[PDB]
């Protein structure tokens, strides 16, 4: 079964799919193919949560009714600098403007 | 796949399958004409859900599963209708 | 005043028969106001619902045997909620249309049949509504 | 008349299956060529309904006329049933251009009073204000029996 993803960090956001019986590990190679770091310097999060690389996304909670294409999961993504680790620190999107009058209830 | 670099006005970029990406006729276009496509006019707040659009259309079009709905708020609405009137989608 | 109405029946079966080119003597044998009425009644709803007239041909297996049989059942179907003069005026076009067919399927023998079949239902059962309905000068001012 | 249904008067069970997220409104072209209204179907119901072989049916948003599919296509024709068992009709919702399903979202929000109020290009109006109706679908569904 197919979950849908959102891998973000700072400003950047990765659209990637994967199967729920897929582990973490196997995301982080999804990962280094495009962002071309190994998993290793990787860290994945599910919101404040350090993912193992041997669970499964859906013992993470990426399941197909929280990971779906038109409303994927985000998954937070953390690289290793020097001898330690940066923050995660995911930028948010800009925000809507305020709601035209016409559109109102 | 091959992927592709969206990157919205205020500078975030978003990384999706090129297949996904060619869902717009000016996305294939601006690609055509190297695998990155900056847009000058469309915010990160909307260019999220146009990609969420592409991973939506690919699952689901000529498959006979039952199709969800594809949300829209009223918040984004307005400037996702915008958005998708220039890419063609 | 009884066979005033067996004077409708001959001539608007007379009327329906010499459009398709027969004769009603070769079968058998104010008040020319309402006959002319009844005339422009029945071709008007011929035109109107030309698709009862085809959905009627291609249902009723017609045989001279059977002929009463299926008269009975499409006209006691045609008065089920009632009678009125659109109805009436369809019964007339009805037994038109099944003389026309006969003749078509050379069974003229039920022309003359079919002429009767409609004087009595038009008598038993329609002449009571007409006259409490103000008789036939009523549906002429309604046409007109 | 093209589009019409045959006046077969063979019976045939069908089952009219809601898999879609909204109000469907079943839609039958009568045998004079015009659309007629059935009962509505909540979403995720269904209802096992008497039809006839060869009748048509369009399947439609009851409240904003939206098109809907009937087993993938647009047309659902009734056929005779084997060994008893019904025919289903699975309504589902079609994957919708982003540009058509934010004209759905912006409809629902905004009175037509009010489309010219909106800061969007001009053409942007008169694509808000050409509203889904069953006419001119069957319209094009007319036009396109040439091949």
């Amino acid at each position: 079964m197919d979950v849908f993803l959102m891998i973000r960090r700072h400003k950047t956001t990765i659209f990637t799919d994967a199967k729920e019986s897929s582990t973490v590990f196997e995301l982080k190679r999804i990962v280094e193919g495009i962002l071309k770091r190994p998993p290793d310097e990787q860290r994945l999060y599910k919101d404040d949560q350090l993912l193992d690389d041997g669970k499964t996304l859906g013992e993470c909670g990426f399941t197909s009714q929280t990971a779906r294409p038109q409303a994927p999961a985000t998954v937070g993504l953390a690289f290793r600098a020097d001898d330690t680790f940066e923050a995660l620190c995911i930028e948010p999107f800009s925000s809507p403007p305020e709601l035209p009058d016409v559109m109102k209830p | 796949a091959m992927y592709v670099k969206l990157i919205s006005s205020d500078g975030h970029e978003f990384i999706v399958k090129r297949e996904h990406a060619l869902t717009s006729g000016t996305i294939k276009a601006m690609l055509s004409g190297t695998n990155e496509v900056n847009f000058r006019e469309i915010p990160s707040h909307v260019l999220s859900k146009v990609c969420m659009y592409f991973t939506y259309k690919v699952r689901y079009t000529n498959s006979s599963t039952e199709i969800p709905e594809f949300p829209i708020a009223p918040e984004i609405a307005l400037e996702l209708l915008m958005a998708a009137n220039f890419l063609d989608c | 005043m009884s066979q005033s109405n067996r004077e409708l029946v001959v001539d608007f079966l007379s009327y329906k028969l010499s459009q398709k080119g027969y004769s009603w003597s070769q079968f058998s044998d104010p008040m020319a106001a309402v006959k002319q009425a009844l005339r422009e009644a029945g071709d008007e709803f011929e035109l109107r619902y030309r698709r009862a007239f085809s959905d009627l041909t291609s249902q009723l297996h017609i045989t001279p045997g059977t002929a009463y049989q299926s008269f009975e059942q499409v006209v006691n179907e045609l008065f089920r909620d009632g009678v009125n003069w659109g109805r009436i005026v369809a019964f007339f076009s009805f037994g038109g249309a099944l003389c026309v067919e006969s003749v078509d399927k050379e069974m003229q023998v039920l022309v003359s049949r079919i002429a009767a079949w409609m004087a009595t239902y038009l008598n038993d059962h329609l002449e009571p509504w007409i006259q409490e309905n103000g008789g036939w000068d009523t549906f002429v001012e309604l046409y007109g | 008349p093209v589009l019409r249904s045959v006046n077969s008067r063979e019976p045939s069970q069908v089952i009219f299956c809601n898999r879609s997220p909204r109000v469907v409104l079943p839609v039958w072209l009568n045998f004079d060529g015009e659309p007629q209204p059935y009962p509505t179907l909540p979403p995720g119901t269904g209802r096992r309904i008497h039809s006839y072989r060869g009748h048509l049916w369009l399947f439609r948003d009851a409240g904003t006329h939206d098109g809907l599919l009937v087993n993938q296509t647009e047309l659902f024709v009734p056929s005779l049933n084997v060994d008893g068992q019904p025919i289903f009709a699975n309504i589902t919702l079609p994957v919708y251009t982003l540009k058509e399903r934010c004209l759905q979202v912006v409809r629902s929000l905004v009175k037509p009073e009010n489309y010219r109020r909106l800061d969007i290009v001009r053409s942007l109006y008169e694509d808000l204000e050409d509203h889904p109706n069953v006419q001119k679908d069957l319209e094009r569904l007319t036009q396109e029996r040439i091949a």
